[PDB]
DNA sequence: TGCCGAGGCCGCTCAATTGGTCGTAGACAGCTCTAGCACCGCTTAAACGCACGTACGCGCTGTCCCCCGCGTTTTAACCGCCAAGGGGATTACTCCCTAGTCTCCAGGCACGTGTCAGATATATACATCCTGTGCATGTACTCGGGATATTG
DNA sequence: CAATATCCCGAGTACATGCACAGGATGTATATATCTGACACGTGCCTGGAGACTAGGGAGTAATCCCCTTGGCGGTTAAAACGCGGGGGACAGCGCGTACGTGCGTTTAAGCGGTGCTAGAGCTGTCTACGACCAATTGAGCGGCCTCGGCA
């Protein structure tokens, strides 16, 4: 039951981080 | 002009059928608007049916085809 | 003696909503859709009986129109009705605009 | 006919007459619907009165 | 036809998709009242505020 | 304030998308039809011919009720403009 | 079927509203409008169903809806007929 | 006097529209269909339109004769207004559920043909039903006098 | 309590209606007919089902003041009722159109054979239009410099 939402809010976290990532590194230049 | 001998009294009886009260002095000349274009309307109908049979007297079947064209039907005069 | 404004219009409601008989006089309206119709087609005649059909259609409708023009100045907290009434009743079922 | 007997009947009077049909087809309301598309000669209206008009 | 291409033309493409039928067969005086009875499939609507509900 | 209320007018006057979630009517259709006949089968075009001329009915109300709302001398419409905007029209 | 036309949601309902002109929406207007689309259904998949009966066909066709829309007065131009 | 306090003009920074440029993907225009079956041309024996006094039906016409129109003004409250209060319509956010995509997969049935029947059309004889006409009363009407209801 | 009004009941009132009649045109009645399409038979498609997944939307809440809603507003006429005007109402006839009949002859339907127009074909074969992204512009609000009016 509970592993399908948990494994789709892990999905946005890792989504989020990459966001994270890419939008940090918009400040490079 | 012959359209204002659709006399204020007149009016006043089609529309206390109607069921109003009280009427401002505007609706008089404004009424006559929307019939004098009804008329037009009917009456451009039955003169083509009219000038379509080659006979120049407009009849009572002609204003019910003419009605009856205009989703405005009328049981009495031959249906 | 005299009446209060308001008693004789709720006396004319009860008196030709309760009749069935023709409301405008024949020959002005007899005049009216003779000089319509010669814009048209010039020297028509009309059947006595056309004219009849005419009449008892319009009565027909210019109360019709009424009718649901009411609802209009009753919805707007009047009881007077108004053109600003007619012409939206008369938007609303597609007729002029 | 026959929903006639709502009212030349009760009127007290024989002959059915324009007056009647209006004052019943625009009455009864599984029809109406058949015949919304025409007017009666001389067949006049129900009586009405908005319950904003009469006297308060 | 006519008037509909010369609409396309207006908004700079060269294909008469379908909204450019509505914007004239319900724009045009006489048209409006040939086609009342006609919805145009994914034809849109003609646009507009009522002058009302605009501010100031 | 009261601005981007409007800012949605231009918007879907300016797009001609159907407007309803497609599955959510489909599936109201096919409840609506069980009461006139069982096992119905519907095709795809079908389905989307109703929902063409629904959308296009009721936007078409929402115009004609708006009229009564501007009438009353309010902004807001309310169930008693719909109920006369039907009434007028002869629903 | 359950209770499907909760699923005309309320958001959908203010499109509709916002593409006709109004800006603001009384919040009687979302069950109000249900009960007119619920109306509007019946009375058209009726006619396309009585359609449909004539010719023995279970599938409805997208024909049948146009000709029952076609006599209402309210006819769609785009899937022929 | 004083002071200053309050006062009036001009570069940053952000936030929609606006118009521009990139590249790529089905969907449009067009070709050749080819193929075939409808349009045409060519007869025929065919129906039904149509240009045309006269019997005469009624559309229109010259009169007088009256209500409802036509005109006035008092008033009467209808209808408009403004300003205040309350909430409920609205806004902006976060979590959440499914709408929507695609993909596989079957058989339901809508599609299509293959035969040829009970169907309904058409004729002739015809009897009968139905129309147009002519013809008594019975009522639904218009009026006058009094009772009951309702307005002010 | 008084007054105008609606309601109600009986006398007296033309003709409307329902009927009987002559008679004519058409509904019936029988035999014949092919062919509509009923029915039966398979063809092959989509309508449907059934899964996995994201991301868009939907639902929810929170804060709140806009807009509605209400009261109380001040201002002017539709209504009331009367006086008062002319106009809608009820008869005499002309002849012009409408109908209707006659013989007017124009065209269509049908069945004929020939043939080219159209509408299903393509991966046609691209590349308008479709996103995708970039760039410009205006406008608005917030800092900052500077004369002058009211106050010590």
């Amino acid at each position: 039951l509970t592993e399908e939402m948990l494994l789709k809010r892990e999905e946005r976290a890792r989504k989020r981080r990459l966001q994270a990532a890419r939008r940090a590194e918009e400040h490079k230049n | 002009d012959n359209i204002q001998g659709i006399t204020k009294p007149a009016i006043r009886r089609l529309a206390r059928r109607g069921g109003v009260k009280r009427i401002s002095g505007l609706i008089y000349e404004e009424t006559r608007g929307v019939l004098k274009v009804f008329l037009e309307n009917v009456i451009r109908d039955a003169v083509t049916y009219t000038e379509h049979a080659k006979r120049k007297t407009v009849t009572a079947m002609d204003v019910v085809y003419a009605l009856k064209r205009q989703g405005r039907t009328l049981y009495g005069f031959g249906g | 003696h005299r009446y209060r404004p308001g008693t004789v219009a709720l006396r004319e409601i009860r008196r030709y909503q309760k009749s069935t008989e023709l409301l405008i006089r024949k020959l002005p309206f007899q005049r009216l859709v003779r000089e319509i119709a010669q814009d048209f087609k010039t020297d028509l005649r009309f059947q006595s009986s056309a004219v009849m059909a005419l009449q008892e259609a319009c009565e027909a409708y210019l109360v019709g129109l009424f009718e649901d023009t009411n609802l209009c100045a009753i919805h707007a907290k009047r009881v007077t009705i108004m053109p600003k009434d007619i012409q939206l009743a008369r938007r609303i079922r597609g007729e002029r605009a | 006919v026959l929903e006639l007997a709502g009212n030349a009947s009760k009127d007290l009077k024989v002959k059915r007459i324009t007056p009647r049909h209006l004052q019943l087809a625009i009455r009864g309301d599984e029809e109406l619907d058949s015949l919304i598309k025409a007017t009666i000669a001389g067949g006049g209206v129900i009586p009405h009165i908005h319950k904003s008009l009469i006297g308060k | 036809v006519l008037e509909l291409a010369g609409n396309a033309s207006k908004d700079l493409k060269v294909k008469r998709i379908t909204p450019r039928h509505l914007q004239l067969a319900i724009r045009g005086d006489e048209e409006l009242d040939s086609l009342i009875k006609a919805t145009i499939a994914g034809g849109g609507v003609l646009p507009h505020i009522h002058k009302s509900l605009i501010g100031k």
